[PDB]
């Protein structure tokens, strides 16, 4: 009676950055998605492949927990086939992604008055990521013709920027947490199952 | 220096096509937001199109299934495809760069190219003389121009002594005649002087009918 | 779809004067507000983005301010370059969106200046063609409101004239204007004297320039 650890992840102090956001693996466990899809604290729960509940009674080889904060105008890029800063340049959903993204608003956590300055996202990078690509580069774009030797200036930016939440924000522009689950299926033998 | 160039627009019938070309000097097309903007005759300005570095795309709910954006890299320009034309798609046609560090912002911005979506024909203009006169002498000033009469669509470009001399010179906007073509006229003051000294020549430029004319006035 | 409204739609005001012009979002888009300058015939240039924050390389005199839905672009002292129309323009969502206001023209107001007035007569060569185009020009002249009576000989057209008035120049802030009178050869050569009778503020009674058809 291994449960996951499910609370580490949906209920920790800290949420990565966009950029470079979390992933815990969980292995070897029993899952209760009770506790996550019967919760009246999200206000994202879309699942993909599966269904929300059907969801105790599956198994898979492994379950990926990922973690992060973005605003809530961008929540709807964590998903497939969507386009945007976040999808492009920070993380992206593969087009045959079996999981679920659950998101809901941390003003409460993650809004400080004057700003809060440790929640960083990709703005510039070259070429899309891929999906399940992390990026934590932090090397000076290039936007012109002349190089850049590791100096900001014209045509030369640091890639990443903060969110500056403050909670006086209106709700698109506030923090979301989000957790996305995917459900890892393989030859290997089953280890996360459900009650059943 | 940075620099964003405009071309291929001119006169396309309804319902046809053409491609707008965006020269760039300064940065590399490749790796920034770019934006296609237009503003219609007398109107706002309206975005049309953005494209990202990553090459995802962005379109105006007015344009979208109609316009498509792309680039080529190693001729560091920017294109947008218009198909299915409309009337309501007349517009002079600005690339810009554009900034996402605050939100998306428009920094550097091309002069543009029109875009005249109608059913009539093109047509080069004539260049006719405004000649100096007695009629034409203020104290010591004499007014001296040229009349581009009957052309279409605009524009049409008129500059003096091959861009040597523009100082005292007026090109009026174009206004459209009955006969449902344009007529503009360029004119300069000059010292009455000069009148014998300096020869003054209207160069009249007319790309949609690949007219060129140098008029010599008086 | 934001809508960005622009006040007042037209300003006129004289050099050194601060002046104001405000735009309002329908929704709140906190500071992701820029304004941009667009001068007849030539490029837009970015005067301020993120709300407040002035771009390299534009003069001090431009100031932005404002947040959620009501801004403010001001200039501290106005000069005969600013004329041009402003445009306010919004980026709130994370997807392109933009939005741009309806625009507002500023104008200089300066001290009235009479129009220096000029008649051409139709081209020879123009005449080979059939038709007969007459000319007359008003030239740096404030303020715009102008009027231009063609007389062929104390007859007064109508019908048969257009004219075409400049933008306001960036230096003197005055205007110019063109009108143009055409004809047939066949009813130009029906009459004799050909004449513009120019009214305007600066003029103590109106000034006409006339020919003779053939000298």
């Amino acid at each position: 009676t291994n449960l996951c650890p499910f609370g580490e992840v949906f209920n920790a102090t800290r949420f990565a950055s966009v950029y470079a956001w979390n992933r815990k693996r969980i292995s070897n466990c029993v899952a209760d998605y009770s506790v996550l899809y019967n919760s009246a604290s999200f206000s994202t729960f879309k699942c993909y492949g599966v269904s929300p509940t059907k969801l105790n009674d599956l198994c898979f080889t492994n379950v990926y927990a990922d973690s992060f904060v973005i605003r809530g105008d961008e929540v709807r890029q964590i998903a497939p086939g969507q386009t945007g800063n976040i999808a492009d340049y920070n993380y992206k959903l593969p087009d045959d992604f079996t999981g679920c993204v659950i998101a809901w608003n941390s003003n409460n956590l993650d809004s400080k008055v004057g700003g809060n300055y440790n929640y960083l996202y990709r703005l510039f990078r070259k070429s899309n990521l891929k999906p399940f690509e992390r990026d934590i580069s932090t090397e000076i774009y290039q936007a012109g013709s002349t190089p850049c030797n590791g100096v900001k200036g014209f045509n030369c930016y640091f890639p990443l920027q903060s969110y500056g939440f403050q909670p006086t924000y209106g709700v698109g522009y506030q923090p979301y947490r989000v957790v996305v689950l995917s459900f890892e299926l393989l030859h290997a033998p089953a280890t996360v199952c459900g009650p059943k | 220096e940075v620099q964003l160039v405009e071309s291929g627009g001119g006169l396309v019938q309804p319902g046809g096509s053409l491609r707008l070309s965006c020269a760039a000097s300064g940065f590399t097309v490749g790796w920034n937001y770019m934006s296609w903007v237009r503003q219609a005759p007398g109107k706002g300005l309206e975005w049309v199109s953005v494209i990202y570095p990553g090459g995802t795309t962005f379109y105006a709910d007015s344009v979208k299934g109609r316009f498509t954006i792309s680039r080529d890299n190693s001729m560091n320009t920017l294109f947008l495809q218009m198909n299915s034309l409309r009337a309501e798609d007349t517009a002079v046609y600005y690339c810009a760069r554009v900034l996402p560090m605050y939100g998306d912002y428009l920094d550097y911005w091309g002069q543009g190219t029109l875009v005249t979506v109608s059913s009539a024909s093109t047509k080069g203009p004539s260049v006719f003389p405004l000649a100096p006169s007695s009629k034409s002498t203020s104290g010591g000033t004499a007014a001296l121009g040229c009349l581009v009469k009957d052309y279409f669509p605009e524009p049409v470009t008129v500059s003096w002594n091959s861009g040597a001399l523009t100082s005292g010179v007026h090109t009026f906007p174009a206004v459209l005649q009955s006969s449902g073509l344009y007529s503009l006229s360029s004119v300069v003051t000059v010292p009455s002087s000069s009148l014998g000294t300096q020869t003054y020549i209207c160069n009249v430029n007319h790309k949609p009918s690949n007219t060129k004319v140098d008029k010599r006035v008086e | 779809d934001i809508v960005m409204t622009q006040s007042p739609s037209s300003l006129s005001a004289s050099v050194g004067d601060r002046v104001t012009i405000t735009c309002r979002a329908s929704q709140n888009i906190e500071r992701y507000l820029n304004w941009y300058q667009q001068k007849p015939g030539k490029a837009p240039k970015l005067l301020i983005y993120a709300a407040s924050s002035l771009q390299s390389g534009v003069p001090s005199r431009f100031s932005g301010s404002g947040s959620g839905t009501d801004f403010t672009l001001t200039i501290s002292s106005l000069q005969p370059e600013d004329f041009a129309t402003y445009y306010c323009q919004q980026s709130a969502s994370s997807t392109p969106e933009y939005t741009f206001g309806q625009g507002t023209k500023l104008e200089i107001k300066r001290t009235v200046a009479a129009p220096s007035v000029f008649i051409f007569p139709p081209s020879d060569e123009q005449l080979k063609s059939g038709t007969a185009s007459v000319v007359c020009l008003l030239n740096n002249f404030y303020p715009r409101e102008a009027k231009v009576q063609w007389k062929v000989d104390n007859a007064l057209q109508s019908g048969n004239s257009q004219e075409s008035v400049t933008e306001q120049d960036s230096k003197d802030s005055t205007y110019s204007l063109s009108s143009t009178l055409t004809l047939s050869k066949a009813d130009y050569e029906k009459h004799k004297v050909y004449a513009c009778e120019v009214t305007h503020q600066g003029l103590s009674s109106p000034v006409t320039k006339s020919f003779n058809r053939g000298e």
